[PDB]
């Protein structure tokens, strides 16, 4: 419950919410 | 924009500027063919691609090829 | 009785700002002073990326990381002794 | 029961193959385009003209031959 | 001066024109150099308008080709009464409805299909008919089969007379187009002489025959013993005896005393209780009202006497500020072009088909229908089907309209002009409702899935956890059947025992009984309703823009029928108003394919069952309300557990079932090679074996074609409707009967 | 007379003003609103419309959500916080993307004079909305559970 | 000889469509046709409705060329009648298209000469490894 | 060129009647490159029973 | 008569009169010599 309470989602949101964030400006400029 | 190419095979028939939709080919003199004119390729940047002008030639093969190219705001038809 | 113009080139197309009309603030005194004031170091937008991003993940691992029955039924754990299996297994 | 078994994955076989074979034999040209290698391998078509050409690429050779494989394994 | 105008002997009647295929276009008549020709000239075979422009040719053809498909229907009804006479049970069944099954076909003793030839009871082996007819029969007062013979034999006749009506009136005696333009006559004639004098004359029968021996059949005495029912005719003492009115005659009739006929003309409502069918009396009446209302709607339209409305002066009146010139110009069309009636008019059959199918779900109007659960799963799922289709026919038709009719120079319409200027709001909001529907109806059963598979059921839409209650539907039902006590004083019981009380069985078995309405009923509804919204949308959208679009503006020359204008634009595969009929079909089946397991799983659960000590056991004991609100629940409760009959037909009288439950996955299946693929591929195949050929010199001289582009997608959606709905009438069919 | 007439003269462009689009109403009410004013600086705009959403996102995470039926509303409070932090992710990186040199509005008025162009779209401009989306939204969430729950 | 000047004309009547002009106009190239309509007689949008021509001068708006192709084939086939049709820029710049050279394109003009005109049959082309190590194509050799 | 009505093979490799016969209808006296019009019974998928040739893209047999 | 006969001889016509005929033929040889494994 250590671990997986913090990676699970970081993974879940933290991951693909910066990933849609930085590709997304890489796509259009 | 789309490339379209005409061939020597023309026998100048018309019918591919006839058919195109947004005007793409015209009707040159020339010395080759019995009705002494050949079709041309000037204003490829307005071509859509949508192969009228195959679908009209009667030569065999084809002589007009349109090959789909690097694709711009007229060639993809839209009005938006 | 025409709409052909290149001298008029923004009547032509038609760009008419349908309901777009140009009136004062309606807004008060006290209160626009209270929320310029209040919503101008936040304004600039290299720190929201900055703020918004970092102190929202600071937002996530608190109440994420904060672990019992309380608030959720998986922190709760198994709370029943471990049932039987198919091949004769714990 | 195997001796039919056998006898339908050996159409499974034959006929990917021959979806996989044809597509690659005439990925050059045919009759009704000689000039397909001039395309390369994944185009829609070539028109609706002289009869339609929908599915007539290599590449969509190779799609069709996908269905096969899964219905044969 | 609406008259009789005839052209005599416009064409010669020898067969110079059979011996020459594809005669009736210039192109095929050249005969083919491909094997596409052989195709052509059947896709073509019924599409007048392309063969000529003359609107006289074209309305003789269309009702000559009228009389050749009544000829057919008489012939194929000629059917039904001679197998129902010579090949049945039904005297059989005209002593003991409850345990004989309905049977009137057999096999022929050879290739083992004798097994099919099944226990059906009045000593009889053979095929048990859910078509309905043995209901028909006892509702029509017929008692032995040498009346179905002669029935049989008039049909015959009948077939005969309108073959010959079809020669006739294209090669003696063909009308002339103003003929055909008398719309207010054909109206006036069609209500009054049609429908009106059909339904009184049938009255008739029901009143002279129907009743009658309906009653002392009820009654339990031997239909062999039962009167003739023309001796009723000639003897009235037996009319008079069963009930007393007749004995004053016609007299209480002009005299206005029409209270002294409340023997037979009732208005009792629910089910006549030994028999589970609706009184023959409240249908007597019906159709005499009926016969009456339409004999005087029949004579509102203005003909050969100043008297009458004119039908362009009324849609030439009815015109308002937002619509501009209203209905203007509309009168002229539907005088002018068959394909823009002939969508009305499949729009609003379709949309009765229906009805019909609910009407009859809800109030069997027959003798043992109720409880012959297989003919009633039948008689709703095929009559819901056939509208279906005639809906998306009218789709169709009304584009083809679109296309080949529309002309604003000659024909001018403002309605059409004013819904053509706005198409893309109408369009756009139409996908929008759409994407909202599908989310909050799919979306629902998602989410149910999801929290059953997260162990979470008190967060489910269900009875238990979530309430998503039918409050209006429960008022309408609340209002219905307290209405024979308020709003309907006259009325005895309920139209229906759906909405009443008061459950009637017949035989053991539940004729009908109050259908609850919970949280699955919410949802299901409101897939429907998502369904239809989708549906309309692809062929509205289909008919709007079949002339034009952004991508194509000159899609109206291109045609009704065709593939595409090529890979430019980005792509434009499926534009033509076609591929949008392409398209609603597949929708249109999803919905109803929908609708029909909905009817089944509803009927077998909450409704249908036995009946034992003061209480009763459903077939599958209520399970709809709580597992119809899971995809699994359908998957499992529905699909899986009731396919068991169907699966372990083999060795019995229902294997053919099993064997058209596999042909039909089989032909679905069938169907996706056509679907996903492109005549590219085939056309290249077909250029490799026909190497072959020529290597033996076995090549054809009609040049081997593949298939067009619209020829594919015509074969592929045909297999997959029918594979689709082969399979549903296999599983139904073998379920309700085993 | 016509109720629906062509677009401010001009039948050639891609509408129709029914009485629903252009009245003596509607014209006055969405101009009354935030985002369609003209005259006023970029910050005081994201506010008023950034305020709204965090009560309109409020009401909803109460009462249907898993502690429902029970941590309800304390529950419901900082989820309507959250749809503000990345509509201001959505709108900082709506933002990144357009902007690179000078505005695109249609510059006129329905009385067709060359007034000046609205900051609505510009480098500046989406940064004090995306700020007033934020600032609004995280305070104005805070008030559907200081007035509901406190 | 010269190409068309480009004035000020009334345009037909009309209603109005949904189908008709948008962003693309404003900050793209739209596109505008001119030609004297003899009488008073009914066309086809190619966006979409109904619509009656006036006499004279009429000129019509629209955001692609094929709009323009679809009716002047439409205006040339059933009227019989000649239109002339250009291109439009938002800093109010014109680009003159049809008849480009006073003639249209399927009837011989002498000063068109021929553009993207291969000399040779389709199969005396090269084979696609002769060009790889380029930004090439097929046909142009 | 080849006489009138003859029966000639085609060498052209792109065409759609390669390998087979067609009947020659005029070959054009001028400087034209394919003077050879040649008709044949089956039409190709262009619905053309016709095209002209050169003549090293003909052979009379 | 020509004509009627030269109808008679179209193909979806000849085909129905020749399956009408093999198909009597194998139900025919089925009735007589019933269920075949062999020969
Ligand atoms: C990870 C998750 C997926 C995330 C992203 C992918 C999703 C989106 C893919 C759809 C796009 C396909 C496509 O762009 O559509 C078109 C593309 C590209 O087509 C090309 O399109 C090109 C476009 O031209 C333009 O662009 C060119 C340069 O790119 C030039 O500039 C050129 O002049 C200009 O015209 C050219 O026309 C080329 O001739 C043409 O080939 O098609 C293709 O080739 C497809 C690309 C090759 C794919 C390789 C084969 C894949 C087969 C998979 C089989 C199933 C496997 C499942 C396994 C499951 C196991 C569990
Ligand atoms: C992958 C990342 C991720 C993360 C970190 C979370 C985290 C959370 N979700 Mg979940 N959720 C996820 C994906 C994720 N979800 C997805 C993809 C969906 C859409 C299908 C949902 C849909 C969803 C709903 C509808 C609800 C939660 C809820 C919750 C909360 C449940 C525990 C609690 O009470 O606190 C928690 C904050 C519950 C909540 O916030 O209360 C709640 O009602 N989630
Ligand atoms: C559309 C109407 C229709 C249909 C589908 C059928 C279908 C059938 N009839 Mg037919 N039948 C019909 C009308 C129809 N009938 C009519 C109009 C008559 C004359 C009044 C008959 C008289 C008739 C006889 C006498 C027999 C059949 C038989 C049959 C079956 C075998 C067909 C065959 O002989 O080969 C088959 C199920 C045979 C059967 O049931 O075995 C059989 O013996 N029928
Ligand atoms: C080799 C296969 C085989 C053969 C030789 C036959 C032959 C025949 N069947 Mg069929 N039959 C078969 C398989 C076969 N059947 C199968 C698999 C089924 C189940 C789908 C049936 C179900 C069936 C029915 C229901 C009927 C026939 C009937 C008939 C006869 C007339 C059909 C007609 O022309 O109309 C004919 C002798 C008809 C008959 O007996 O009269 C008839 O009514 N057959
Ligand atoms: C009392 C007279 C009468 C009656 C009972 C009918 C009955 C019928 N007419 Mg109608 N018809 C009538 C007068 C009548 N018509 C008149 C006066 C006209 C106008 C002059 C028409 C013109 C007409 C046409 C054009 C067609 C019918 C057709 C039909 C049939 C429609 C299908 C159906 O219900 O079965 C039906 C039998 C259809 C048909 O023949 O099938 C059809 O196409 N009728
Ligand atoms: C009594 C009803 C009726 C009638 C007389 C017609 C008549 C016609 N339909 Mg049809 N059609 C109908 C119902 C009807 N339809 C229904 C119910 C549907 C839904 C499946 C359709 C769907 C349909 C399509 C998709 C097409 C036609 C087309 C046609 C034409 C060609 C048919 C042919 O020769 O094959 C013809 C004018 C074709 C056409 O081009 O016209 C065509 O493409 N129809
Ligand atoms: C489970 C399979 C599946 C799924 C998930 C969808 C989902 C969807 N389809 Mg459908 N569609 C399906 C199968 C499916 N389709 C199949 C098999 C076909 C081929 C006939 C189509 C053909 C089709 C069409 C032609 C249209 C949709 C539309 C839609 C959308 C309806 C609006 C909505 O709910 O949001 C939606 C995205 C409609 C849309 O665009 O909205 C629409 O018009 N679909
Ligand atoms: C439109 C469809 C639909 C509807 C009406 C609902 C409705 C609901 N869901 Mg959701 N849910 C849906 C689809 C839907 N769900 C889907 C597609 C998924 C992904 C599988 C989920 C996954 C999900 C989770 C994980 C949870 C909810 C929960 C909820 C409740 C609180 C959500 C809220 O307030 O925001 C609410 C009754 C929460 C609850 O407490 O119930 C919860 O924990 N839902
Ligand atoms: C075309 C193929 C074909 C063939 C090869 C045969 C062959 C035969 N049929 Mg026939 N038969 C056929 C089609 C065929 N039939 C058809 C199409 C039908 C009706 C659809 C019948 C109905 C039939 C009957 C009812 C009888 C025969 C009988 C016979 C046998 C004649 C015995 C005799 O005259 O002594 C013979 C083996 C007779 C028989 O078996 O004894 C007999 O009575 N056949
Ligand atoms: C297989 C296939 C073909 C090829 C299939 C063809 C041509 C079907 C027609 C084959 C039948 C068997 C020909 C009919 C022959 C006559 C009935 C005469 C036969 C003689 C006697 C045995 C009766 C296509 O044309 C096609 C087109 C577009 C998308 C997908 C496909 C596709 O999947
Ligand atoms: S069609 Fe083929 S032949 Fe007729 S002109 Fe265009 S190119 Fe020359
Ligand atoms: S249909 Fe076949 S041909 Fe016409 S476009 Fe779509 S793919 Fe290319």
């Amino acid at each position: 419950s250590w671990a997986p309470s913090v990676f699970v989602p970081l993974t879940g949101l933290v991951l693909p919410a910066i990933a849609m964030a930085t590709l997304f400006v890489y796509i259009e400029k | 924009a789309h490339i379209v190419k005409i061939y020597d095979t023309c026998i100048g028939c018309t019918q591919c500027v006839r058919a195109c939709p947004l005007d793409v080919l015209e009707m040159v003199p020339w010395d080759g063919c019995k009705a002494s004119q050949m079709a041309s390729a000037p204003r490829t940047e307005d071509c859509v691609g949508c192969k009228r002008c195959e679908t009209a030639c009667p030569t065999d093969f084809l002589s007009v090829r349109v090959y789909l190219g690097s694709e711009s705001t007229r060639s993809m038809g839209l009005s938006y | 009785s025409r709409y052909f113009d290149l001298q008029d080139m923004e009547n032509t197309t038609g760009s008419w700002d349908m309901y777009g009309v140009d009136e004062k603030k309606r807004y008060p005194d006290n209160q626009a002073k209270f929320f310029t004031q209040a919503t101008d170091i936040i304004s600039r937008r290299e720190s929201l990326r900055a703020l918004v991003a970092l102190s929202g993940i600071a937002a996530i691992v608190t109440y994420g990381l904060k672990a019992k029955d309380a608030d959720l039924p998986i922190t709760k754990g198994p709370q029943t002794t471990g049932e039987n299996g198919k091949g004769g297994s714990v | 029961g195997d001796f039919l078994v056998h006898h339908a994955i050996a159409l499974g076989l034959h006929t990917t193959t021959l979806i996989l074979v044809k597509g690659a034999l005439d990925a050059r040209g045919s009759k009704l385009m000689p000039d397909k290698k001039d395309f390369g391998y994944s185009f829609p078509c070539d028109g609706p003209g002289r009869g339609g050409t929908c599915d007539i690429s290599a590449y969509d050779a190779f799609y069709l031959a996908v269905f096969w494989m899964l219905n044969t394994i | 001066k609406v008259k009789i105008a005839v052209d005599r002997n416009p064409v010669e009647t020898s067969f110079e024109k059979w011996a020459k295929p594809g005669h009736f276009s210039r192109t095929l008549s050249k005969g083919p150099n491909t094997t596409t020709w052989i195709w052509n000239l059947h896709a073509d075979a019924h599409d007048f308008d392309s063969h000529t422009s003359d609107l006289e040719e074209i309305s003789r053809k269309v009702f000559s080709a009228h009389f050749g498909q009544l000829g057919i229907i008489f012939i194929w009804l000629s059917g039904m009464y001679f197998h129902g006479a010579r090949f049945s049970n039904y005297e059989a069944w005209l002593s003991d409805p409850t345990h004989i099954k309905p049977s009137a076909q057999v096999v022929w003793p050879i290739v083992g299909q004798e097994i099919l030839n099944g226990d059906v009871g009045g000593g009889f082996q053979g095929i048990q008919i859910t078509s309905g007819f043995f209901q028909l029969w006892r509702a029509s007062g017929i008692t032995s089969e040498l009346q179905l013979y002669t029935t049989a034999i008039g049909g015959l006749v009948m077939a005969a007379a309108m073959f010959f009506a079809g020669w006739f009136h294209y090669h003696k005696a063909a009308p002339k187009l103003e003929w055909f333009q008398n719309v207010e006559s054909m109206l006036n004639h069609h209500l009054g002489g049609l429908l009106g004098l059909g339904s009184l004359a049938w009255a008739g029968h029901q009143i002279h025959v129907s009743l009658p021996v309906n009653k002392l059949l009820d009654a339990g005495v031997d239909p062999k013993e039962i009167p003739l029912p023309h001796d009723l005719l000639l003897n009235r003492a037996i009319m008079a005896d069963l009930y007393p009115s007749f004995a004053k005659g016609i007299a209480p009739f002009f005299t206005l005393n029409w209270s002294e006929y409340s023997d037979f003309l009732t208005f009792k409502g629910g089910l006549n209780p030994v028999t589970g069918g609706l009184w023959l009396s409240d249908t007597a009446h019906h159709h005499v009202a009926i016969a009456v209302l339409f004999l005087v709607a029949g004579h509102m339209y203005r003909t050969n006497w100043g008297i009458g409305h004119s039908m362009k002066e009324i849609l030439e009146a009815h015109r308002g500020p937002f619509t501009g010139e209203g209905h203007v110009g509309l009168y002229e069309i539907l005088t002018t072009s068959w394909h823009a009636q002939l969508a009305i008019n499949l729009a609003l059959f379709g949309s009765l088909s229906i009805i019909v199918a609910h009407h009859m779900y809800a109030m069997p109007p027959y003798p043992y229908l109720a409880t012959d659960y297989g003919t009633q799963l039948s008689l709703f799922t095929h009559h819901t089907w056939i509208g279906g289709f005639c809906i998306v026919g009218a789709g169709a038709h009304a584009a083809i309209f679109m296309v080949r009719d529309y002309d604003p120079t000659n024909n001018y319409n403002n309605l059409l002009d004013r819904v053509i200027r706005h198409r893309d709001a109408i369009i756009s909001h139409l996908n929008w409702v759409c994407i909202f529907l599908g989310f909050h109806s799919f979306g629902l059963y998602i989410h149910n899935d999801t929290m059953s598979a997260l162990g979470r059921p008190q967060d489910m839409f269900s009875d238990t956890a979530i309430q998503l209650q039918p409050v209006f539907a429960q008022w309408i039902q609340n209002t219905h059947f307290l209405a024979p006590q308020l709003t309907a004083p006259n009325a005895l019981a309920a139209t229906s025992l759906t909405w009443g009380g008061d459950l009637v069985a017949v035989g053991g078995k539940v004729a009908m009984m109050p259908i609850s309405l919970g949280t699955s009923d919410f949802m299901v509804h409101h897939i429907h309703a998502f369904t239809i919204h989708v549906t309309v949308l692809i062929l509205l959208k289909g008919v709007l823009f079949a002339r034009s679009s952004r991508l194509i503006p000159d899609k109206a020359n291109l045609g009704f029928r065709f593939p595409c204008d090529g890979p430019g634009r980005g792509g434009t595969c499926q534009v033509s108003a076609w591929d949008h009929v392409f398209l609603g079909l597949f929708w249109m089946y999803n919905s109803l394919s929908i609708v029909i397991f909905h009817f089944s799983w509803k009927m077998q659960s909450d409704v249908w069952g036995t009946v034992t000590a003061s209480g009763v056991s459903h077939i599958t004991g209520g399970n709809f309300a709580q597992s119809a609100n899971t995809i699994n629940g359908w998957l499992r409760d529905f699909l899986w557990a009731q396919s068991s009959q169907v699966i372990q037909s083999y060795g019995s009288a229902l294997s053919a079932y099993g064997l058209i439950f596999l042909g039909a996955h089989f032909v679905w299946a069938f169907s996706l090679m056509f679907l996903f693929s492109g005549r590219g591929y085939w056309q290249e195949l077909i250029e490799s074996i026909v190497w072959a050929h020529n290597k033996l010199k076995v090549a054809p001289a009609i040049q081997p074609r593949a298939l067009s582009i619209t020829q594919g997608r015509a074969v592929g959606v045909a297999h997959y409707l029918l594979g689709g709905i082969a399979t549903t009438w296999s599983f139904f069919l073998a379920r309700i009967i085993s | 007379a016509q109720v629906i007439s062509p677009v401010n003269g001009d039948p050639f462009v891609g509408m129709l003003e029914t009485p629903v689009t252009s009245a003596p109403i509607v014209a006055t009410y969405l101009s009354n609103l935030p985002a369609y004013r003209t005259g006023v600086a970029p910050v005081l705009r994201g506010v008023e419309i950034g305020l709204a959403h965090g009560f309109l996102l409020a009401g909803p995470f109460i009462k249907l959500g898993p502690l429902r039926n029970v941590t309800a509303e304390i529950a419901g409070s900082l989820s309507a916080a959250g749809l503000v932090l990345i509509l201001a992710l959505c709108l900082s990186i709506y933002g990144s993307a357009q902007f690179q040199s000078t505005p695109s509005i249609g510059v006129k008025t329905l009385s067709g004079r060359s007034v000046a162009r609205d900051p609505l779209f510009s480098a500046d401009g989406w940064s004090e909305f995306a700020a007033g989306f934020l600032v609004g939204g995280e305070a104005g969430v805070a008030w559907a559970y200081v007035c509901t729950q406190i | 000889t010269v190409p068309t000047l480009n004035p000020d004309t009334p345009s037909p009547i009309f209603g109005g469509s949904t189908g008709g002009l948008l962003r693309k106009a404003q900050t793209e190239e739209f596109y505008v046709i001119t030609w004297e309509a003899k009488k008073e007689q009914i066309f086809e949008m190619p966006t979409g409705g109904a619509a009656i021509m006036r006499q004279g001068p009429n000129l019509l708006k629209f955001g692609k060329k094929e709009q323009c192709l679809a009716l002047t084939t439409q205006l040339r086939n059933k009227f019989k009648l000649t239109p002339c049709f250009y291109r439009v820029f938002p800093d109010g710049k014109v680009q003159y298209l049809h008849p480009a050279d006073g003639v249209y394109p399927e009837k011989v003009n002498a000063g068109r000469v021929g553009a993207n005109q291969n000399m040779r049959r389709i199969g005396q082309n090269v084979n696609p490894i002769k060009v790889k190590f380029s930004g090439r194509m097929m046909s142009p050799a | 060129g080849p006489k009138r009505g003859s029966l000639v093979k085609i060498l052209r490799p792109e065409s759609y009647w390669f390998n087979q016969v067609g009947k020659v209808v005029s070959v054009d006296q001028s400087g034209v490159r394919y003077p050879v019009v040649v008709r044949f019974e089956n039409q190709n998928y262009a619905g053309v029973t016709t095209n002209n040739y050169a003549l090293d893209e003909v052979v009379a047999a | 008569m020509k004509d009627f006969t030269t109808y008679l001889s179209t193909a979806p016509v000849i085909a129905t009169i020749w399956f009408t005929f093999t198909a009597g033929l194998l139900i025919e040889i089925n009735r007589y010599f019933p269920d075949p494994l062999v020969f």
